[PDB]
């Protein structure tokens, strides 16, 4: 039975040596942070273009307006009145 | 001074989503809305659309934000970027960053003339163009905050 | 892990007792006082389970009265300990040497330590190892005794030793200990001496977060105290009666930031901490 | 009306919807085609025609079917 203790011990060292590095793996520094490079500069038409380049000319040829007119107004409008945020209050107090 | 109670309702806000209807197209809401500061980095105020480990990881995310942010504001050459949007409100001039963080949509703001930052972080799906509309309707309803500078 | 205390009458084991656990395996357990006269010793009178049942003795020697006598009584209590059980682990403490001097007390502990090797010897006791400490309640030596013979009773020593070694060279740390909120004994560290001054920093930290907490209650334990210096002092409760207090400096760099670095970091090592069972 | 793509001169999307929602790589090819003194413009591609009206450095891009 103290042979099984003895195999029991053995993957309790192989556990807690993973253990170990597990919680080893996820230790950032400061250097890590500074120098993270995950925070890129990323457009709408360069996340497109590399969405493309990782899924993977002249298209388009050159040739109503109150409808038109209208929607793009009532768009801008649309968006422009729920941006407005009114405070609940004032945010600097005086003494 | 400052009051916590204001400015977290007022990121609470800025919180909510769009939905339009003449247009049937829902936007999700933000992931993150906080303020942090110019110099450090650190959170000042902070509001989550839905707990330490949530912190925690905001506020290294706003770390590496600032850190990006900061060689970013320093730098003259390729001035003319195309994720640069830089907006003039009541005579006060500040410049927009857009970020790209995994498949977070990150933007950050200067409030003009201050040692503030105003950050609005969304999910990957959330266009930049709202984001942009977003935060300088945003920084003009700010105008009380105009000026300030840490002690 | 249950400590058995020894000693003789008015050597000072309910003194100890209550200095340090009043101010299972690794937590501070209700430990059994057993007041041992000169006498002579019953052949098993049922004391196999209890000596079976002590992690490890410890004996308390007075070094202001005689201890000849004492010695004797120890290496008698051994002969039939080691017999019983040849893993126990055997500690003896020599108390009350605040009014001695430095080379008094070193020839003390040297002619304990010939006097029980020498019973020993006598008794025919071989392969058996016995640890010797210089105890005073008045200052910090009960508790780095104390936190010697728990040390020993931790199998889980060594990949403690290099989780902290991680924690403190991804950190910053100058020196993190893994406290308990009781006792203010500390359980493991890093490969780095521990400096007495930064124990007692640290336990009377530990005592001003408790007192502190205790003065505001009835409405998890942090804390942050940063000094002139730059030098901060930091404190989170680990599971169970376990706490973490670090001592981290900042090398001039910003203090949020490695405030922020430092929680990352720590409640990375907590979520690495609860994946094994050394707590209770 | 088959979708909408909302962007302004640095091209970035502030609506996709429609077919437009997963088109939206021919934003970087549109931004040098030229309109009119109005903002409008009729321009086919793909075979189907798109809409274009720029008003206040803002181009709504609106696709409608060919046939
Ligand atoms: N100066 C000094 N006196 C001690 C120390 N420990 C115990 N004593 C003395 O021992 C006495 C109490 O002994 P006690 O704990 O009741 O003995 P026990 O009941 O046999 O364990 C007190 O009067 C203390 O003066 C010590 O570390 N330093």
């Amino acid at each position: 039975k103290e042979h099984e203790h003895e195999q029991k011990l053995l993957a309790r060292e192989q556990e807690l040596r993973d253990i170990v590095a597990n919680t080893n793996d996820k230790l950032i520094d400061i250097s890590m942070i500074n120098n993270s490079g995950i925070v890129i500069q990323g457009t709408d038409l360069q996340e497109a273009l590399d969405k493309r380049q990782q899924e993977e000319t002249n298209t388009f040829t050159l040739l109503s307006k109150e409808q038109l007119k209208k929607l793009h107004s009532n768009i801008l409008n649309e968006i422009f009145s729920q941006s407005q945020v009114n405070k609940p209050g004032p945010l600097t107090v005086p003494f | 001074m400052l009051h916590s109670k204001n400015v977290k309702g007022f990121l609470e806000n800025t919180l909510k989503p769009y939905d339009l209807h003449s247009v049937d197209f829902k936007t999700s809401s933000l992931q993150s809305s906080m303020i942090i500061t110019a110099t450090n980095g650190g959170i000042l105020s902070y509001a989550t659309s839905n707990e330490i480990n949530s912190v925690n990881n905001l506020k290294m995310m706003s770390l590496l934000i600032k850190d990006k942010w900061s060689e970013d504001e320093n730098d003259t050459e390729e001035q003319h970027s195309n994720s640069c949007y830089p907006v003039e409100i009541d005579s006060f001039k500040t410049k927009i960053y857009t970020y790209e963080m995994e498949d977070l949509h990150t933007c950050v703001a200067q409030i003009p003339n201050s040692d503030l930052l105003l950050l609005f972080i969304a999910e990957g799906s959330f266009p930049y163009g709202l984001l942009v509309i977003k935060i300088e309707r945003a920084m003009r309803e700010l105008t009380d905050l105009f000026g300030y500078k840490l002690g | 892990a249950m400590v058995l205390l020894m000693g003789v009458r008015r050597c000072g084991k309910s003194s100890i007792c209550k200095v340090v656990f009043h101010n299972s395996t690794l937590i501070d357990l209700a430990v059994m006082e057993l007041p041992g006269q000169l006498n002579y010793f019953e052949p098993s009178y049922d004391s196999e389970r209890l000596f079976k049942s002590v992690g490890a003795l410890v004996y308390v020697i007075d070094s202001q009265d005689e201890y000849i006598n004492a010695i004797t009584n120890l290496a008698m209590i051994i002969e039939y300990a080691y017999k019983v059980n040849p893993s126990i682990n055997i500690e003896v403490l020599i108390h009350k040497v605040d009014g001695l001097s430095e080379d008094f007390k070193v020839d003390a502990q040297r002619d304990i330590m010939q006097r029980t090797g020498e019973e020993l010897l006598e008794l025919g006791l071989d392969g058996v190892q016995v640890s010797f400490y210089l105890t005073s309640i008045f200052d910090h030596s009960i508790y780095e005794a104390f936190s010697r013979i728990v040390q020993k009773l931790i199998p889980e020593l060594s990949f403690l030793e290099n989780m902290l070694d991680n924690l403190i060279q991804h950190s910053k740390i100058e020196k993190a200990f893994l406290f308990d909120v009781n006792s203010k004994i500390y359980v493991s560290t890093d490969s780095n001496p521990v400096d007495i001054q930064m124990y007692e920093v640290c336990s009377e930290f530990i005592d001003v977060t408790i007192d502190l907490f205790d003065l505001y209650k009835a409405p998890e334990l942090q804390n942050v105290s940063q000094l002139a210096n730059g030098v901060i002092i930091y404190l989170r409760q680990m599971i169970r009666g376990l706490a973490l207090v670090a001592i981290i400096r900042p090398n001039g760099t910003d203090m949020e930031s490695c405030l922020t670095v430092a929680d990352y970091n720590i409640d990375i090592f907590k979520k690495g901490l609860e994946d094994i069972w050394a707590n209770a | 009306i088959k979708g909408t793509i909302a962007f302004d001169t640095h091209g970035n999307v502030i609506e996709s919807t429609g077919v437009g929602s997963q088109r939206i790589e021919d934003i970087g090819d549109l931004s040098k085609v030229t309109l009119d003194a109005e903002g409008f413009a009729q321009v086919q591609g793909d075979s189907l025609l798109v809409h274009l009206y720029k008003r206040n450095d803002i181009t709504l891009a609106v696709y409608t079917s060919a046939q």
